């Protein structure tokens, strides 16, 4: 009996000594690990702040560039009586809708050496105009055509003169 | 092994219980 | 066994405080470590999000610019006219032009609320031989600074094209 | 976690031990 | 009272089971963290063995090429009565000592010949002046094309 | 009472087994994370060594090219190859000025000269017969001592 008691006091004394040791060790190492993590978080915040500046400035320049795009378009319209609506690229050839004339004839031009393609676009019109137009415009401007690029500017002029 | 060290604590607790049981039975015998 | 039990009781009390408190100190770190991991991951998600944003903005801007040049190239081939730049010195913005005769156009704002464009012709780079080639094709007046309402602009443009 | 779990498990085993020791205390009181 | 006790032992036994379940997960996760290492270990082993062959093969080819080079050199020297002692590259031009008349040749294409008599027994230096011209005993300069021609002239006289 | 006792019992059982597994898994895994490191260190060493073993072999081989390239500019003679058919080694040769191919065998010591014309434009083969004693073309044999002498004879005629 006093046998087993002695064995307890001894296991309690060895166990209570192994913990405080290992526990203390874990606590030290644990503390060591934590400071590095805090530093990492701090480093991480900075990048975000950099990305925020950069993003904002990128957003203004893109918008500013667009402004010039619209501004440039509005000039051309006042000065050339011609506006380019869009642009597609269906496999072979890109295309641009156009509206030319004085407040008007919509059409498209395709580009495929180089060469061009002119097609009238009257998807929607008030017949009254469609005849107003046929009186001002040479019969060929109502059918698809094809010329080398060199001739383009010439084309353009012809339509302006008639409108 | 922290768990291992922890196991030692559990063993110590168990031993204490055994000691209590010993004294308990002895006390009963005395009664 | 009376005294021994009492001795055991005091020892148990001392050890529990020592190991329990140490444990509490330890658990606190465990709960805390998880929290630290949790905030860092969230911070990381934001960064990746912000990176996509920057990359996508860079493509859309590089993509839209391509159109800026293409269109400029179109107008040059279709209107024989290119707009080099744009300044806004206080009052009025200006654009250099090349249509070959280089000149600049300025815009008037305010006043009777109608735009007025001022034409000055710039021959920054020229060879006299051309300057006389040009005086033969061009009314003398175009060279001197002038001023007309916007309405008249297209009209102007045409006059210069016809002569060139 | 692990730590917490272990503690709770041992603490539970302790409660039982205490109850057992009490069962005898009542007997002694008898 | 025995009511509440029973409820304790039961709540203590429940959470304990949960703890055991939590413990199982850890083991189920370990066995993976350890098998995925036993594959990375293997790749390294495969790579290391590969890198070892490379080193061994390079050591044989270099020890084999060296031997051949030496042999060639020897042969030449012998059946050439002309040996090339060394080679320097001071900035512009490399130089070789040559060996009886010692001299050096520099290369900058174009060539340069300089007599080397740092040490000699006058008796030879006159033995030599009788077999060869004074001009050789002076630095000279010729295009590479002329080199072999040079060589022959010196051999004929010696 | 017997249940609560079999329950908690099984619980503790699994716990101990699980704890033991954890103690063992965690060691079997940390001892691998060191062997991984040794392999990593060795690889990096092998990479340096290899890289530094490519230049010495190459420059040395390249250096030989320099030596080969010298000899070619200076002796109007290039040694193409070398075989060792049982008894005797052999070297192809090309000597002359912008040329007569032949081989030399070595078997006391002694030598063997044969002329290789496997391929030629007859126009040359007669250009050559006019410059060259008739005899050099036929296979011959002399002691080593005579070699250099040989060499000279052919150079003089070309």
């Amino acid at each position: 009996p006093l046998t087993v008691y002695k064995n307890s006091v001894k296991q309690q004394i060895d166990s209570a000594d192994l913990l405080v040791a290992n526990l203390v060790n874990e606590n030290f190492v644990l503390s060591e690990k934590l400071d590095t993590k805090a530093t990492e978080i701090k480093q991480l915040q900075k990048q975000i702040d950099s990305l925020n500046a950069q993003v904002k400035e990128l957003k203004t320049q893109t918008s500013q560039q667009a402004e010039n795009s619209e501004v440039i378009k509005d000039l051309y319209e006042y000065l050339c009586n011609v506006r380019v609506h869009k642009s597609y690229e269906d496999d072979s050839g890109l295309w641009f809708d156009i509206s030319q004339g004085t407040h008007i004839m919509d059409y498209k031009l395709g580009f495929v050496v180089t060469e061009v393609i002119y097609a009238p676009v009257l998807k929607q019109r008030s017949t009254e105009e469609l005849y107003s137009l046929q009186s001002k415009l040479p019969e060929y401007l109502f059918e698809t055509l094809s010329f080398p690029l060199s001739s383009l500017n010439q084309f353009y002029n012809k339509i302006a003169k008639s409108l | 092994t922290l768990l291992q060290l922890l196991s030692n604590y559990y063993k110590a607790k168990l031993d204490s219980e055994r000691i209590y049981n010993e004294y308990v039975q002895s006390q009963y015998e005395f009664a």
